[PDB]
């Protein structure tokens, strides 16, 4: 799960930066080359990633290591959406937090049968900002952390 | 856990519509 018309759009946006035909572009225009994408990366996403990719300070990309850093980010969006669907999921009263109410009534929709203890404990391990309830960046830091997605 | 549940609704509303 790749597709072909869209690795023909990823071709596409490297050679908006490669207007010259040298076959690489220069990791600065990766943002831009995500935005061009479809996608939203924040400051320390790019400085992150531009640390991946060129980790030999070379400060160019070629098509191939910009073919899998797009795949890579077009799998994890695709993974956060999902996350976020389902955060939407419990948080049915949209207060845009997920409660303790929220998540009780999630387990007895799915026939589970924790207790408040429980049910508590997996808020609090959730809750790292400490407000007693799960933020969507909470809820994505809790999935990226557990068994498979 | 947080997986679980998530992944349960997930599938039942996948499922539903
Ligand atoms: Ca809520
Ligand atoms: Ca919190």
């Amino acid at each position: 799960e790749l597709t072909e018309e869209q690795k023909q759009e990823i071709r596409e946006a490297f050679d908006l930066f490669d207007a010259d035909g040298t076959g690489t572009i220069d990791v600065k225009e990766l943002k831009v080359a995500m935005r061009a994408l479809g996608f939203e990366p924040k400051k320390e996403e790019i400085k992150k990633m531009i640390s991946e990719i060129d980790k030999e300070g070379t400060g160019k990309m070629n098509f191939g290591d910009f073919l899998t850093v797009m795949t890579q980010k077009m799998s994890e969006k695709d993974t956060k959406e999902e996350i976020l669907k389902a955060f939407k999921l419990f948080d049915d009263d949209e207060t845009g937090k997920i409660s303790f109410k929220n998540l009780k009534r999630v387990a007895k929709e799915l026939g589970e049968n924790l207790t408040d203890e429980e049910l508590q404990e997996m808020i609090d391990e959730a809750d790292r900002d400490g407000d007693g309830e799960v933020s969507e960046q909470e809820f994505l830091r809790i999935m990226k952390k557990t068994s498979l997605y | 856990n947080w997986k679980l549940l998530a992944k349960g609704l997930l599938i039942r509303e996948r499922l539903k519509r």
